[PDB]
This record gives C-alpha cells, sequence and structure tokens, in this order.
C-alpha cells in the first residue's frame, strides 16, 4: 500500500501524517465550513473524563456513562450508546482519512504543475 | 554409588559407557519407544560389526572418533534421571535427611515417648564398642606393608564378629 | 567441530593425553589410588571411631586458609607490573572520579552563578 | 594439631625442598608443581587444574558431598568461586567461539532492525486526530487571559 | 487407590464427566457470544477504498 | 514431556481444563485471552508502531499457538511413553474443585 | 509407620 | 548524668566483693536497670539542648549513643559467660571491670563538651580494648593487632591534641556551642588546610577508610566477642561524633577538603564490598562490611547536608546493632566448632531451626531490606549524594548490589546446605545466646516504628 | 498421591516379567540365579540393554561402577533393597 | 564381576541393615502422649469490623485530609440530594 | 496384594512395531525388547488420539444447549 508506494515507489508525494495543514485549508472551498461541539466545558468537566477520551464524539459517551451507571447491576442495558459511540468514531476516523486524502491529491496537483 | 572405582579403566568399560550414552540421548532425540528400538538395534549392530577386533590401532582410532561423533551428534538437553543428578528431586530431601547422632541430645521429656526406639538404640551401640578395636587389626595385621592398596574394605573373616567399618554406611537414613 | 577453552575444558573423553596405555602413566594412577584410599582409610578410622567426642580437623583446609591470610607478605617479592598493577588500582580510578565530579561541579556552580539552573522545589537538600 | 613443618613456607628451588612438599600436601612429586615466582603471595601452594566441582566424579560418596572432595586432597587456591553454587565449567556440546558469535551476531541483527524500522515505520494512512477547543488549551493548564493561535478545525 | 500394572486402570464418572461439563460448557458459551457478537471480530463497520470519492467534494483544484 | 502421554484417556479432568488455558492463551475468540490480547493485536497494526517490532510481535502470537499445540501433542495426544506401574487419583475434592472454579 | 529422625527442638 | 554513672562506677565494687555464684546475675541485672535508668534524657520536650553544667551535656546525636552503650553493656557480659568458664573468678572479675570501665568512658565522653576531655576519654579507651584483646584472645597474633590497633589511634590522637590547644589559644575557650556562637570563617590558607587535617585525621584513622582499614579484621578475628561487639558498635562511632561536633569550626575548608576522602571512601566501599564475597573468615567479612558502611557514613559526614547527617546516625545506629548481633551469631557457631572458616560448618537449619530466623533477620538489616533504618538511612544518604553530584548514584548502587550478594552467601554457606557428619559437638542453642539474638534484634523493630529518637540535630 | 512402597516379591516378580520378555537368549525359563554371561552365554551388549531397561522400569538410574559388575537378578534386587531401604 | 568377599560383605552390611530398620520401626502405643463458620464469621470478620468501625469514624475522619472522597461523576440532567436545582441537557443529537 | 498377569500375551500383530520388525528383517536385523516396551500400543491405551477429538470434547453438548437456549430465547423474546 502507501507504505511501499513510499518507500521502494514514488519517494515523496506520499503525504506526512504530521504536517497536514501545510496546504492552506480553503484552497478548493468558497468559504469552507468549520465544525460544532455538543458538550460545554462545563459537562466535560464535571463528568470527569480524560485527554485522549474527551473529542467532538463526547455527548454519546457522557449518555454511555448515564445509562451505565444507573442499571448497575442490570448491566449490558447500554448497547444501543456503544454502537452509536463507535459509529461517531468511525466517522472521525473517515473524517481523517479524507483529510489525507485530500492531502494526497493536492501533492498530486502541485507536481502536475512541474 | 557405594562401591569404589580402579585407578585406570579398560577399553570394555570405555566402550560399554559410550553404548550407554548414546542409547540414552537417543531416547531422548527419538522419543517414540517404537523408533528408540529401531535406532538402538541399529547401534547394536553397528558395534557387533567390529566387535570381533582386538587391534588397540582401531580400537584407539575408533573410540576416539566415535566420542567426537558423539560429542558432536549429541542432544543439547538430555533426558536426566530425576533421583540422579541434574534431575528435579537430587537432594530434594537432603534437608529432612538428618542423620542419628542428632538423638543424644533430645530432651527425657521428649524420648520419655518414642520409649521402645530407645530401648534398641543402646543395644545397638553396644553392638559396635564391644566389636570396635577388633575391626582395626583385621586391617594392622592385614595392611599389607606393600603399601598399595585400593579403597575396598575386606569382611569379617570370623564368623559371629562383624565386619569392619559398618557405621558410616548402616545407620545411612532413607531416600524416602 | 571443538575447540578448548579456560572456561569450557576438554571432555574427559576427547582428551587425547587419555586413552594412553603406556605403563608408566598407568602405574602413575595406581600410585594416585593408593594414595586417596590411604587418606579414605585413615578418615574412616575416625568417622566412625567410638568413644569420639569432638569432631575432625581438616589440616588442607588449614593451610589452605593460612596461604589465603598470613603467608602472604612473607612470601611476598615486589617487582614490575606488580608495582605497577598495585599504584594503579591504587590511583586511577580514584582520579578519574575525581575528575568527573570536579567538572560537574564547576558546571553547576558557575550555571548557578548566571542564576539559570532550574532549583525550584529542591527546598530539601 | 599443626606445626611449621606442616605448614606452607618458601618457593622451593630444590628438588630437596620439593618432595618434602608434597608429602607434605599428601599429594606425588611429579604431578606437584608450584605458582611461578612473581611474588605475589602465592608462596609453594600447589599449581593445580583449573576446572571446577561440577566435573568431580558425582557418584563417589564423598566426604564433602556438596564439595565432591575428599579429606586431604589439597585444595585449589580458587575454591571460592568453583564451590559448585558459582561459576561452572561444566563442558558444553557447543563452543566457545560459536556460540558467542551466534549471540552477538544476533543481537546485532536485532538492533539494526529495530533501528531500520524506526527510520521506516508503519503508520495508518490517516491523520492526527482533532481535538475542539485549541487542544482544550486551558485543560493543559493554559491561562484565562491569553488568547493564542485560534486553532479552528474544519469538516474534510 | 488400587494401583495397576501395564494395564488400563477402572476410572470413574464423576472425574471424567466433570471434564466433560467445564469442555461443552466452554463450547456452549463460545457459541453463545458468538452469536451475540459475530461483529466483534469482523466489525458492523465499512471500511472505505479510496478512489471512490469525488474531487466534488474536499475541494481541489484541477 | 518426553516421558508422558495418553493424558487424555487416563485422566480427562486436568486435559478439559489445560485445553481450554491453552486455546484462551492461543487467543481464542471468547475465553477471557481474547478480550485483551485482540484489542491489543488491533492497536499494535492501528498506531504508529516500529515495523521489526510489530513483525517479531505477530511472529510470537504465532509460536505461542505452536508451542501450545506443542504442549497438547506431546502430552495428551501421542502414546503413554511414561513407566508401567501406576497410580493415579484426582477424585480428591481438594484438587477437583479448585481447577472448576 | 517408622520413625522419624530430627534435633531437640525442646531447647 | 551523674544518675547514669555512678551506678556504673559501684557495679565494680559490686562485682569485686560479690561471691562468685550471684556476681554475675546481680551485675547484669543492675547494668540492665542503668539502662532503663539512661532514657531520662529522652524527655526532649522542647529544641532548648540539655546542659547539667559546664562538665556534661546531652543531645540528639548524643543519647541514641549513649543508650546504645548503657544496653550493650549486659550483652558483652551475657555473651562472655561460656567462654572463660574455666578461668578463675579473680579473672572474669577484671574482665568484667575492663567492660565497666569502657562503659563509664564512653558515656562520659559521648555526652561532654569540652572536646579536651573528649579527647582524654577517647584515648582512655585503648587500655581495657588492648587488654581484653591481648589476655583473652585466641590466637597468637593477637599482639601485633593490638598494637597497630594503639599506634594508629594515637597518631591520630596527637595532632588533634596539638589543633585543639592553637584554638584553645587562638579562641578563648573549647565549649562546644560557644565554638558555635563565636565560631569565625578562615583565610584558606595553607595553615588552616593542616590544621583541617590535624583535627580530621585522627577520626578518619578510627572510622576506618580504605587506606587504614587494617586493623579493623585484625581486632575483630583475633579479639573475643565483647571487644568485636564494642569495636564495630561505638569505638567506631567516636570518630563520628567528634568530627560531627567540631566540623562546625572548619568552614569552608570541608568543601575542597573533602573530595579526596570522599573518593577513598566510596572506592575502599566498593573494593572492600566485593572482597567480602571472597573472605573466608567469617569476622573478617563482618568487619570489612562494617568499613562498607562506615564509608557512606563518611561521605555523609564531610559534604555537611541535615539529609546526610541524619541518615548518618540512623544507620550509625543500625550497623552498630546489627553488627554486634552477627558477631554474636559467628561466636556462637564457634564455641561448638572452634573454626572461624565459612566453609566447614555447612547445611545447618536441621538442627538450629530457629537460630536461622536470627540469622535471617540481620543479613536482611545489612542488605537494607525495608523497613529498617538501615534503608532509611543508606537512602537519605544517597540522596544527599546526588545532589552533592549526579554521578555517585553508580556507586551507590554498586555496593548496593555487592552487599545483596554477599550477605545471601553468607546465608547459604551456613543455613542453607546439606549438613555435615562428623560435627558431633553441635551442643544445641543456649536460652542465653537466643535472648542476645532477641535483644539485639527487638529493639530494630520498635527503632523501625519510631525513628523520631533516632534522627539527629536537624530533627 | 504417594502409592505403596516396594517390596522383594514385587521386586522379583517385575524382574522376571522383564527378563522374560526379553527375546535374544532367555528360554523363558530364568533361575533366579541364571547368570547372564556364565549361564546363559549372553552378550556385554544384551547385559547393558538389561540395566537400562531396568533402569527405566523402576525410575531411577544405576551407574555404571555396578551396572557393569551386575550378574544376577538376584544381585540387582539386594542392590535395589539396598538403594530404596525396603523390608524394615 | 563381583569377588566373593565383595559378595559376602554385601550380604553380611545387608542383614545387618534389614534389621536396623526393622528396629527403626516403632511398636504402638508410641508416640506416647500425657455453626463452626457462623463462629468463624464472628471472630474474623465482625470483632475486627468493629474495631475498624471505631478507629476510621473516630480517628481518621477526624482528622483534616486523612480521608479523600473523589468527587463524584455528575452527568447533566442527574439531580443533587443537596440542594442542587436541575441541570440542563446538551443540545441536538442528530442521527 | 498386587499381582502381575502373565508373560506370554504381550505381542506385536498389527501394531507399529510390526512394521519395524519388518525393516529390520529387512536390513537383517533384530528387535528383542518389542514385546516389553508392547505393553503399551494396545489394549485400552490404543486408538490414534486426535487433535479434534480432544478439542471437542463436550461440543456436542454444548450445540444441544446452544439449541435449548436459542428456543427459550425465541418463546421468551
Ligand atoms: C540493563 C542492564 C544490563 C546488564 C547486563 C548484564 C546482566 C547480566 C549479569 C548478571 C550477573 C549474573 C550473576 C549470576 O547470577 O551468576 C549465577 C551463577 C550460576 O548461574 P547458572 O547458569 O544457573 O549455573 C548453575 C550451575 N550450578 O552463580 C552465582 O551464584 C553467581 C555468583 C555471583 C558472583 C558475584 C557477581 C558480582 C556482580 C556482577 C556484576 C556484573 C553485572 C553488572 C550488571 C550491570
Ligand atoms: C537509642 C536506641 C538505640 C539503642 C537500642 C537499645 C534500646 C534499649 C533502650 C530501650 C528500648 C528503646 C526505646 C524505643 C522506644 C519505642 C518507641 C515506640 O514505642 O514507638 C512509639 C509509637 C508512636 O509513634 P511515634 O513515632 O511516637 O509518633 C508518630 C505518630 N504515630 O508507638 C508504637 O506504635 C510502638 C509500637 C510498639 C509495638
Amino acid at each position: 500500500a502507501h507504505l511501499t508506494r513510499r518507500y521502494l515507489w514514488d519517494a515523496s508525494v506520499e503525504p506526512d501524517p504530521e504536517k497536514i495543514p501545510s496546504f492552506p485549508p480553503d484552497l478548493g472551498f468558497p468559504e469552507r465550513k468549520e465544525r460544532v461541539m455538543v458538550a460545554t466545558q462545563q459537562e466535560m468537566m464535571d463528568a470527569q473524563l480524560t485527554l485522549q477520551q474527551r473529542d467532538y464524539c463526547a455527548h454519546y459517551l457522557i449518555r454511555l456513562l448515564k445509562c451505565k451507571r444507573d442499571s448497575f447491576p442490570n448491566f449490558l442495558a447500554c448497547k444501543h450508546e456503544q454502537h452509536d459511540w463507535d459509529y461517531c468514531e468511525h466517522l472521525d476516523y473517515v473524517k481523517r482519512m479524507k483529510e489525507f486524502e485530500r492531502e494526497r491529491r493536492l501533492l498530486q496537483r502541485k507536481k502536475r504543475r512541474a | 554409588a557405594f562401591c569404589a572405582p580402579p585407578a585406570y579403566l579398560t577399553h570394555q568399560q570405555k566402550v560399554l559407557r559410550l553404548y550407554k550414552r548414546a542409547l540414552r540421548h537417543l531416547e531422548s532425540w527419538c522419543i517414540h519407544r517404537d523408533k528408540y528400538r529401531y535406532f538402538a538395534c541399529l547401534m547394536r549392530a553397528r558395534f557387533e560389526e567390529h566387535k570381533n577386533e582386538k587391534d588397540m590401532m582401531r580400537a584407539t582410532q575408533l573410540l576416539r572418533e566415535a566420542e567426537e561423533e558423539f560429542w558432536q551428534n549429541q542432544h543439547p538437553q538430555p533426558y536426566i534421571f530425576p533421583d540422579s543428578p541434574g534431575g528435579t528431586s537430587f537432594e530434594r530431601y537432603e534437608c529432612y535427611k538428618v542423620p542419628e547422632w542428632c538423638l543424644d541430645y533430645w530432651h527425657p521429656s521428649e524420648k520419655a515417648m518414642y520409649p521402645d526406639y530407645f530401648s534398641k538404640r543402646e543395644q545397638w551401640k553396644k553392638l559396635r564398642m564391644e566389636s570396635w578395636d577388633r575391626e582395626v587389626k583385621q586391617l594392622q595385621e592385614e595392611t599389607s606393608p606393600d603399601g598399595i592398596m585400593t579403597e575396598a574394605l575386606p569382611p569379617a573373616r570370623r564368623e559371629g564378629d562383624l565386619p569392619p567399618l559398618w557405621w558410616h554406611i548402616v545407620t545411612r537414613p532413607r531416600e524416602r | 567441530k571443538y575447540k578448548p577453552a579456560p572456561l569450557a575444558t576438554l571432555p574427559s573423553t576427547l582428551d587425547p593425553a587419555e586413552y594412553d596405555v603406556s605403563p608408566e602413566t598407568r602405574r602413575a594412577q595406581v600410585e594416585r589410588l593408593s594414595i586417596r584410599a590411604r587418606l579414605k582409610r585413615e578418615y574412616l578410622l575416625q568417622y566412625n571411631d567410638p568413644k569420639r567426642v569432638s569432631h575432625i580437623e581438616d589440616p588442607a583446609l588449614i593451610r589452605w586458609t593460612y596461604a589465603r591470610s598470613a603467608n602472604i607478605y612473607p612470601n611476598f617479592r615486589p617487582t614490575p607490573k606488580n608495582s605497577l598493577l598495585g599504584a594503579v588500582a591504587g590511583f586511577g580510578p580514584l582520579i578519574f572520579w575525581y575528575y568527573v565530579f570536579k567538572t560537574d561541579r564547576d558546571r553547576k556552580e558557575r550555571l548557578i552563578q548566571e542564576g539559570k539552573l532550574d532549583r525550584k522545589f529542591n527546598i530539601s537538600y | 594439631h599443626m606445626t611449621k613443618d606442616m605448614l606452607p613456607g618458601s618457593y622451593p628451588r630444590t628438588p630437596e625442598e620439593r618432595a618434602a612438599a608434597a608429602k607434605k600436601y599428601n599429594m606425588r612429586v611429579e604431578d606437584y608443581e608450584p605458582y611461578p615466582d612473581d611474588g605475589m603471595g602465592y608462596g609453594d601452594y600447589p599449581m593445580l587444574p583449573n576446572r571446577s566441582q561440577h566435573e568431580r566424579d558425582p557418584w563417589y560418596q564423598w566426604d564433602h558431598s556438596e564439595l565432591r572432595m575428599n579429606w586431604g586432597e589439597p585444595i585449589h587456591w580458587d575454591l571460592d568461586m568453583y564451590i559448585r553454587n558459582r561459576v561452572d565449567t561444566s563442558p558444553t556440546p557447543v563452543s566457545w567461539d560459536v556460540m558467542c558469535k551466534h549471540l552477538f551476531g544476533f543481537v546485532a541483527f536485532m538492533v539494526f532492525m529495530f533501528w531500520v524500522g524506526h527510520v521506516f515505520p508503519s503508520y495508518q494512512p490517516v491523520g492526527p486526530k482533532q481535538y475542539p477547543y485549541n487542544n482544550l488549551y486551558l485543560e493543559r493548564g493554559g491561562d484565562p487571559t491569553k488568547e493564542p493561535e485560534p486553532v479552528v478545525h474544519y469538516d474534510i | 487407590i488400587q494401583p495397576r500394572y501395564r494395564e488400563f486402570p477402572q476410572l470413574t464418572r464423576s472425574q471424567v464427566i466433570q471434564g466433560e461439563f467445564l469442555s461443552s460448557l466452554m463450547w456452549f458459551w463460545i457459541l453463545w457470544r458468538f452469536w451475540h457478537d459475530s461483529d466483534a471480530v469482523l466489525g458492523h463497520f465499512s471500511y472505505p477504498d479510496p478512489s471512490q470519492w469525488t474531487d466534488e467534494e474536499l475541494g481541489i483544484p484541477p | 514431556i518426553r516421558k508422558m502421554g495418553n493424558i487424555t484417556k487416563i485422566m480427562p479432568f486436568t486435559s478439559s481444563c489445560l485445553v481450554i488455558g491453552s486455546l484462551a492463551l492461543t487467543g481464542m475468540p471468547f475465553l477471557t485471552g481474547f478480550y485483551s490480547k485482540d484489542l491489543i493485536i488491533e492497536a499494535i497494526n492501528t498506531c504508529n508502531t516500529n515495523a521489526w517490532a510489530l513483525l517479531i510481535t505477530l511472529i510470537a502470537t504465532s509460536m505461542t499457538a505452536m508451542y501450545s499445540m506443542r504442549i497438547i501433542y506431546f502430552v495428551t495426544m501421542t502414546k503413554p511413553r511414561f513407566p508401567p506401574l501406576i497410580s493415579i487419583n484426582e477424585n480428591d475434592p481438594d484438587l477437583m474443585n479448585p481447577i472448576k472454579r | 509407620r517408622l520413625f522419624v529422625v530430627k534435633p531437640s527442638l525442646y531447647y | 548524668m551523674l544518675k547514669i554513672i555512678l551506678p556504673s562506677l559501684m557495679l565494680l565494687p559490686l562485682t569485686w566483693l560479690s561471691s562468685p555464684k550471684k556476681t554475675w546475675t546481680n551485675v547484669t541485672s543492675y547494668s540492665f536497670l542503668i539502662s532503663l535508668t539512661s532514657l531520662t534524657l529522652l524527655w526532649q520536650t522542647d529544641e532548648n539542648y540539655k546542659n547539667f553544667s559546664n562538665m556534661f551535656s546531652s543531645d540528639p546525636l548524643s543519647t541514641p549513643l549513649i543508650i546504645l552503650t548503657a544496653w550493650l553493656l549486659p550483652l558483652m557480659l551475657m555473651a562472655s559467660q561460656n567462654h572463660l568458664k574455666k578461668d578463675n573468678n579473680v579473672l572474669q572479675k577484671l574482665y568484667i571491670s575492663m567492660l565497666i570501665s569502657l562503659q563509664i568512658l564512653l558515656i562520659m565522653t559521648f555526652s561532654a563538651t569540652e572536646l579536651i576531655m573528649f579527647y582524654i576519654l577517647f584515648e582512655a579507651t585503648l587500655i581495657p580494648t588492648l587488654i581484653i584483646i591481648t589476655r583473652w584472645g585466641n590466637q597468637t597474633e593477637r599482639l601485633n593487632a593490638g598494637i597497630y590497633f594503639l599506634f594508629y589511634t594515637l597518631i591520630g590522637s596527637i595532632p588533634l591534641l596539638i589543633a585543639l590547644i592553637l584554638i584553645q589559644n587562638h579562641v578563648g575557650t573549647l565549649n562546644l556551642m560557644i565554638l558555635s556562637f563565636t565560631t569565625h570563617t578562615l583565610d584558606a590558607s595553607w595553615s588552616n588546610n593542616l590544621l583541617w587535617l590535624a583535627c580530621m585525621m585522627a577520626f578518619l584513622i578510627k572510622m576506618p577508610l580504605y587506606g587504614v582499614h587494617l586493623w579493623l579484621p585484625k581486632a575483630h578475628v583475633e579479639a573475643p566477642i565483647a571487644g568485636s561487639m564494642i569495636l564495630a558498635a561505638i569505638l567506631l562511632k567516636l570518630g563520628s561524633y567528634g568530627m560531627i561536633r567540631i566540623s562546625i569550626i572548619l568552614d569552608p575548608l570541608t568543601k575542597y577538603m573533602a573530595y579526596p576522602f570522599i573518593l577513598l571512601s566510596l572506592w575502599g566501599m566498593i573494593m572492600t564490598s566485593s572482597i567480602c564475597l571472597r573472605q573466608t573468615d567469617l569476622k573478617s567479612l563482618i568487619a570489612y562490611s562494617s568499613v562498607s558502611h562506615m564509608a557512606l557514613v563518611i561521605a555523609s559526614i564531610m559534604i555537611q547536608t541535615p539529609w546526610s547527617f541524619m541518615g548518618a546516625t540512623m544507620l550509625m545506629i543500625a550497623h552498630g546493632l546489627t553488627s554486634s548481633l552477627l558477631f554474636c551469631l559467628a561466636n556462637s557457631n564457634y564455641e561448638r566448632i572452634h573454626s572461624r572458616t565459612m566453609i566447614m560448618a555447612r547445611g545447618l537449619q536441621m538442627v538450629f531451626p530457629l537460630m536461622a530466623t536470627w540469622w535471617l533477620m540481620a543479613s536482611l538489616a545489612n542488605l537494607a531490606l525495608p523497613p529498617s533504618i538501615n534503608l532509611m538511612g543508606e537512602l537519605f544518604i544517597t540522596m544527599s549524594l546526588f545532589s552533592w553530584s549526579n554521578f555517585t548514584i553508580i556507586l551507590m548502587g554498586i555496593n548496593i548490589i555487592i552487599t545483596g550478594m554477599y550477605s545471601m552467601y553468607m546465608i547459604i554457606t551456613t543455613q542453607r546446605g546439606k549438613l555435615t557428619n562428623h560435627m558431633i559437638n553441635l551442643q544445641p542453642s543456649h536460652t542465653r545466646e537466643l535472648t542476645l539474638m532477641a535483644l539485639h534484634m527487638i529493639p530494630l523493630i520498635l527503632l523501625t516504628t519510631s525513628p523520631k529518637l533516632i534522627t539527629g540535630l536537624t530533627m | 498421591s504417594d502409592a505403596p512402597p516396594l517390596t522383594l516379591d514385587g521386586i522379583k516378580d517385575r524382574v522376571l516379567y522383564v527378563l522374560k520378555l526379553y527375546d535374544k537368549i532367555d528360554p523363558e525359563k530364568l533361575s533366579v540365579n541364571s547368570h547372564f554371561m556364565k549361564d546363559l552365554g549372553l552378550d556385554s551388549l544384551d547385559q547393558v540393554e538389561i540395566i537400562m531397561a531396568m533402569e527405566d522400569e523402576f525410575g531411577f538410574e544405576i551407574p555404571d561402577i555396578d551396572a557393569e559388575k551386575l550378574m544376577c537378578p538376584q544381585e540387582i534386587v539386594d542392590y535395589i533393597a539396598d538403594k530404596k531401604d525396603v523390608y524394615e | 564381576g563381583y569377588t566373593p568377599d565383595e559378595k559376602l560383605r554385601l550380604q553380611q552390611l545387608r542383614e545387618l541393615r534389614r534389621r536396623w530398620l526393622k528396629d527403626q520401626e516403632l511398636s504402638p502405643r508410641e508416640p506416647v502422649l500425657p455453626y463452626r463458620s457462623s463462629l468463624f464469621a464472628v471472630s474474623h470478620v465482625l470483632i475486627p469490623m468493629w474495631f475498624v468501625h471505631y478507629y476510621v469514624k473516630y480517628h481518621m475522619a477526624t482528622k483534616p485530609y486523612t480521608i479523600v472522597s473523589s468527587k463524584p461523576r455528575i452527568f447533566p440532567g442527574d439531580t443533587i440530594l443537596e440542594t442542587g436545582e436541575v441541570i440542563p441537557p446538551m443540545r441536538d443529537f442528530p442521527d | 496384594k498386587m499381582e502381575l498377569p502373565d508373560y506370554r500375551q504381550w505381542k506385536i500383530e498389527g501394531t507399529p512395531l510390526e512394521t519395524v520388525q519388518k525393516k529390520l528383517a529387512a536390513r537383517g536385523l533384530r528387535d528383542p525388547w518389542a514385546r516389553n516396551e508392547a505393553w503399551r500400543y494396545m489394549g485400552g491405551f490404543a486408538g490414534n488420539i486426535t487433535f479434534p477429538s480432544v478439542i471437542l470434547k463436550g461440543f456436542k453438548w454444548g450445540f444441544a444447549a446452544f439449541v435449548v437456549a436459542l428456543g427459550a430465547e425465541y418463546f421468551l423474546d
């Protein structure tokens, strides 16, 4: 895959994960949009979460923990919540796949310009 | 492990020991007893081939090539016998294998019980002092002034009297 | 194949000097045997010697201890490579450690005089 | 009980002294051979084979079953490291040079490949995880009086 | 108990049926939570093949 | 192992439990090994992990099953290469209940 | 039912 | 303080005139009463140090040594009660009198303020030790050992005295805390440097470095249980206490007048800890271990940090007790055998089932097993030395490792093998020696519990 | 799980069992003192293999010093008895 | 093979050992010698529980920072056993 | 008291020791101890035990209980 494509095949176009905004953020979007958060600092604080834990996918997780505490001994009662939480994390990982692909295509464009 | 060996050896015992060692290492290599029997028979044939030969030249040559082949094709982790060196029971019980002379320092309040057994120790030690001095002359009379001796020990050439140096062997605790 | 070493000696069998059939060497072996048998018999005439109320003395052990402890300086004769190894072991490493420590302390001192080294929380020292 | 005649002495430069020393240590002359004379203190204590004590015949019921050493059998000057709870010269089917070579080769290969993989690593073909509030610039201490780089995150 | 010699011993049913119990129980539980979580080894989510996206989105200049 | 075999027939209980443990260590899907091992093997390839490290780790994940089935074969599936005498006993509760729990 | 040799233990 | 001394000055005529059948018990029990009364010093409600006259005083750094001495006296007595059993009543009475004189001198010195009184007592400590060592040994080299002891000590003594004179003249008085409240700083020239030397050289020669550790093994070997006890416990501590009390004046010299001594102490710790592996003689092994720990004490004393001083005192007390205990155990195994050698008697723990647990509980305290004042001291001292430099944890660790090694080597060549078969002379444990072990141990437990007493000046 | 100790009758019956399952020379009728090399014209190879089979039958090992000298089933049994300390 | 003197010595020592062990045997009458569930529950759970509850509730919680009850994990909507008026939920939960 | 069997009912019929002895008659050789070793390979210690035969212990009743609980779940929602 991209690994060998980078190492033994073409050696520069294969992007670098750690410099993604190296390209302007709106090189193809007329007035690009931005993201949104559905849970406030106060809530994500009082709920006592962690830093590798609190992302844009936090409200699903808050509702999950509520439904998990409530009915504790009757555990396994929070599964439609886990499904949705994993769904949101899938969405985020897909957004990241798409940003990486975006940078790949933009490097393709730059090199097509020479 | 009771009798002692001679200083020198002989081609006979050398070859025997090589045989036993190789067969054990083969039992270790080839696990299944069928395969072990097979290859053991093969080794037996290999030996019986040169058996009848007697020329010290061929003897030494074959023996010193056999030892090299053995050391070069032996088993790294061989099959040790538990109750023997290398195993997982060697000395395991020596922590419990106390000798007898610890007895004497018992307290009378303790040997009060176990009375019978202590009723027989005396007639055992009594079976020692009464026949000790004799066990010396048997050697000091037969301490051949030639002065070329082995570690063997002669028996009681008389009857009734006991042998020499039986204490360090008798009373040797059990193995358990 | 195989080679000797200071650790893994050439095992018994392979030793070319074994399998020898020399009458003189076999006689030496038998003399060693006579010796060892005399020793073991003298030892067994005491291991079982009744009327005994004590233990055995190991003069080999005593002599070994004497030679490791007190027979040293008398038979000691100073020579070079010996004086040399001694002066080395007595001087070298001390001075190495010392240069190390002095350089470190001077680094620390100049750093502080500059007023840089983060010493926050070094309240107990 | 002991005595000077029964105890060690100086380096015997004459067979006259050598033979008496041997019959004292309970050995034989032609086998007796002391240490060299560099004045380190060896004196006249025999030089014996640099063999461990795992080698000795383990079957014979030695008197010192923990040392496999008999009563007066002279004592190797360096026994303290051959007491059998320590260094073992038990010969190996494999040999010294070859075993050291194997080990060093393996370890070098391993560390070299680890450096190789650090220089050319693996990673999943995606970007870096996002974070809403300036990478939570507050919860990482930050401060309530500073507006650093506005880290805005967009949709694709 | 009473030993044997170069023969197979007469065994009790308790130990053997306890072994069978344990093994059948493992198989049962495995099948149960396999039924219930067949995706824990596969996943309900679809991983995408790039070259299926569109320069339309994620705007690009040609 | 070189002097044991037929352990299944001669002693079903310990063999069943040993197989349970062997498969759990291999990573059988639902035997309390999975629920950590497989998430770990997810992350190991999912993150920016050094190549050689990942690689030898997976090789080891294989060698697990390797020597587990080694135990199995040499102890539980080949012939009874152990001595003739036999005094087996495992019907004792102090040794049959703990393994069960 | 056999003996078991041991030290004093009273002291 | 007279309440501690006078009775210790009455035990003497008591011993002289008491009947043979009763002198032992009488003197022992009354010495224990003295040990008890010796705790009044611990009523240190507030920080105002205790002062009884212009001639005596106490302090947190001295009180521990005082109690430890008054409590090691009777243990010496008891451990000295099976040998010299065929020696006349008059001779054993002399022995008791010498022990008691040692006790009294040590108390008076660890209490006194004027370093000149401290010094005369520090040098009067000898006569009883030299005597005890020459007239009650068991070998012949005890003579050379006593000579070395005496002359090392006096060579140290001399320039110390000369510097005390120079001080008494330049300064007005020698009393402590006056030396403090009227100290000053020195131009730091060769004169003041040689003064620093002539002041510390004796205390160092006593608390042995690598260079002058030679008189310790000879003493602890050729000499009997009581001499070994008192050496390993106190007669070293005297140097440490003197150095602590005196270094108060020599600021700043001790910053660059230490590198050689710290270097020597550390290297010697290491080399001696190594020799402890291959030293046959058990008592010699113990002595070199003592050297290895007193080197830490010295390295912690020089650099003058509070953590360092508290660690020094902790390790000091701990080593004192532990070495007395190990020496009791050695003597015990000797009276039955009459050979110090380690490899002769082996594979015990089958006939001395309990004693082992008095062997074990010592090693664990030597190798710094916590929770023990031993490890607390080792660790605080390692902390101070790490602050003083980052490249000393190396040596601390090498020493810790080699100790963890040879302690167990000692355990295992005497209580872990298989029993010999010609040691028919194994008289089982005596209640007396078991008691000595228990008494050396228990205080370690109580102090591990509440160590605030045993901290030092800075706490 | 310790089985009971060994007795002389058991030892003897076992040794006969094994030396009878042997096939080379034994005419299926072994006297307790049926000397191998003398009274049965056996070979050193055969004797050593017998010793090895006995080692395997009784778990422990017989050292060479005595394997080379054993020439009688009664002697083998006496050896085993003086090694395991049987017949209180 | 064995020498006859060796065989004879062996026979002697064997008939001596097989009597020494017959001796090391011991006759009878030597060694001479001159609900529980609830009781255990009590003596090994209850009493210590009483002592320890005393210790805790009157020597440890009676001191500034002996025990530190980590703050509970509130959620949105969750009310409060103290005054703690109702709290707000989040905004849209699309999908 | 324990007892032993005879010393004749141990054979090599159809056992791998038979193939062995065949190859040994080919090489021109013997195999004495075969009979002794043959206390295994027959009797109750026979049967070529197999990886599935040990793994799948219980498997049958496990599937039976699978079906039991499946029907119960369907009847009980």
